[PDB]
RNA sequence: UAAGGUGAUAUGAACCGUUAUAACCGGCGAUUUCCGAAUGGGGAAACCCAGUGUGUUUCGACACACUAUCAUUAACUGAAU
RNA sequence: AGGACCGAACCGACUAAUGUUGAAAAAUUAGCGGAUGACUUGUGGCUGGGGGUGAAAGGCCAAUCAAACCGGGAGAUAGCU
RNA sequence: CGAAGGUGUGCUGUGAGGCAUGCUGGAGGUAUCAGAAGUGCGAAUGCUGACAUAAGUAACGAUAAAGCGGGUGAAAAGCCCGCUCGCCGGAAGACCAAGGGUUCCUGUCCAACGUUAAUCGGGGCAGGGUGAGUCGACCCCUAAGGCGAGGCCGAAAGGCGUAGUCGAUGGGAAACAGGUUAAUAUUCCUGUACUUGGUGUUACUGCGAAGGGGGGACGGAGAAGGCUAUGUUGGCCGGGCGACGGUUGUCCCGGUUUAAGCGUGUAGGCUGGUUUUCCAGGCAAAUCCGGAAAAUCAAGGCUGAGGCGUGAUGACGAGGCACUACGGUGCUGAAGCAACAAAUGCCCUGCUUCCAGGAAAAGCCUCUAAGCAUCAGGUAACAUCAAAUCGUACCCCAAACCGACACAGGUGGUCAGGUAGAGAAUACCAAGGCGCUUGAGAGAACUCGGGUGAAGGAACUAGGCAAAAUGGUGCCGUAACUUCGGGAGAAGGCACGCUGAUAUGUAGGUGAAGCGACUUGCUCGUGGAGCUGAAAUCAGUCGAAGAUACCAGCUGGCUGCAACU
């Protein structure tokens, strides 16, 4: 059966990547929270 | 002469445990409706 | 033109392997480790100047590093660590007719 | 300030030093890759592609600087008219 | 010619059996329907929660849907256990 | 010279408890009287950790299957080598994209991982491995869409959008064949090519746009015809003469390969051509496009598979001859042709037809404007240089991806050999790849998946559920009803094998030499060698049975509902 995760690097980066987070102020607020928590990986960007 | 590896880069085996709730059908089970 | 300091930077080491030895003894080809950002023109100039040989052509590839695992002890306690070896660039330098080291 | 040092892992190796210019500590400097407001254009962060000058060249090319947007001010020029 | 016919790929899912701490959180085996079309499929894109989308079933919206998920108001309130 | 804590013993109080001291333990503990509380646990399907029980029980993950000999080893059902057997074969083979990220190859190890063992491994450790002007990305161009200077809106945040700028799943330049590594190859080597750009020299010259015009540039279906990939047979070459009757021949086995490029330009497709004059059009102007006249020849041009030549007296090549560590390496090397059959591939972005009327932009060709004028630029030849950077291992219908698993599931593209067959169905095979990581016995009930059953034949049951049955091709024949198409494969029948003859292989298909013409070769007409080859009829013949397996409609009658896909 087809499962929900159907990976694609281009779609991954376009949806949750660093430049996508930086494009809006809500996404920029996501990054600030993750910096405050001290996350080792800020985004899915790799 | 052979030596000793003394590494075992897989010696520490991390162990977990998790499960999932299971759907059961109860409709003829019923003593009612 | 490439300055001489750049040339003294771009060459890292000869690369030793049986593929390298066979290449040298078959095709007059020299295998080196080079700076990861060294272009083929830079490698050509560096070999031609620092080794005093005449170069036919340069072929390059990037080698991805592997994950290496070993332990470090930190205050009477051994902890397993993991990390990736750094990437490096390999040059296949074909010599016209000269003899190298 | 000094008889000890070259951070932990670290043993070792090769060395440095012993009144003073070894190491360590503080003030002031220098260097400070790439991404990131990121600002030369673009982009799927850490990558792709330039333009204009200045200088160099063994004619293959190379080095450096500048080039975002907005606000205010000034100079120049300047549509319907 | 054809939302034409029989029938593989391909797309479905009518019946039975098995399975039901499964090989599998919906499958397998034997049959079954469509198979040039209102078809099917890859790769991108757009629509966001009282909102979307729906050849309409309260269907589907990441194994969650008569109002998703995450975090917060929050130690809601609980004449009940 | 032994604190807390742990573990026994004795004593003691009405109780919560207290005291003493054996052992363990190895450094802390606290009279008394006050003071403060995270102050006392058996329960809350309480929370966390550890350990039981069922129990050495179920299970060990497709019923494709294994058996021996040798090797290594402490140990071999499982590893290696060999010989047999079995399974897939439009896949269970091969190559990728996506995704993964070293799983790749070599050496070592067997703790853990692997549903068993393990000497083995996609496991641990170490070392190695990815070579590009031509493949891909990047790059030029744009779709859907996104972002968007100014702008227009909006309590703020922000929304929309113009110029523009991004955005492939689409359009824009060029390499093939052999050889080679344990692991890469259109990347390395050998041979033979090609593209774009820069810069010089020479010769001849009108060049010059964010502008105009061409082009790129486009649907579905259907039907040829011409070919090729590929296959079969013959010829040729090399080998063979049979563990059991026969086998010097209408005998057996194997091989008969060769590319990009360059030259030629033919089956086919499209289109009249060439001059001259003129202009309310192409935001301006044009010699280009569009339009209108006139003359003169339609005998011109674009496009285009394949064949042929060359590439190539080269490469490869059955097999021999040597060495060997028996892995494998080295040397040499015959023939290398024809006929027939051929695609879903190519001509073909064609042709015919239909209506539902089938991207864009750049590269490319062309025209001029401003401008430049003996410059600069353009064209051609030659020379020379430059083509950077990143990817390249390996899996890829799967043990490397998505499913928590070495999970019977899911996953887009490409290739497609033989005999039967309409076929990419199906059966058996090739190349290639596998026997599915627990085995060994036994041969109870019962369960599962199947085979066959006397007599009966739906009596079963809610119900013919399930099973059994039917099943192909050709021909004959086929009712009511009907919207005239249907109903309809209605129903129901019959003939099917093999051998010989018609006919030493027929009808048909293909078609060589020979010959005739021509506009004189990739020509035309005639001819019929050779090859291939149904179907039918007559006669005979074997079996219980000739669509013999796999494969492959059950049929008919009356009604409800919904027209129908």
């Amino acid at each position: 059966m087809k499962r929900t995760f159907q990976p694609s690097v281009l779609k991954r980066n376009r949806s949750h990547g660093f430049r996508a987070r930086m494009a809006t102020k809500n996404g920029r607020q996501v990054l600030a929270r993750r910096r405050a928590k001290g996350r080792a990986r800020l985004t899915v960007s790799k | 002469a052979n030596g000793e590896d003394s590494s075992f880069g897989s010696f520490t085996f991390t162990v977990e445990l998790f499960s999932t709730p299971v759907w059961i059908w109860w409709w003829p089970r019923i003593r009612g409706p | 033109m490439i300055r001489e300091e750049r040339l003294l930077k771009v060459l890292r080491a000869p690369h030793v392997s049986e593929k390298a030895s066979t290449a040298m003894e078959k095709s007059n080809t020299i295998v080196l480790k080079v700076a990861k950002d060294a272009t083929k023109a830079e490698i050509k100039a560096a070999v031609q100047k620092l080794f005093e040989v005449e170069v036919e052509v340069v072929n390059t590839l990037v080698v991805k590093g592997k994950v290496r695992q070993m332990t470090v002890r930190s205050g009477g306690r051994v902890i397993r660590t993991s990390g990736r070896r750094s990437d490096w660039k390999k040059a296949y330098v074909t010599l016209k007719e000269g003899q190298n080291l």
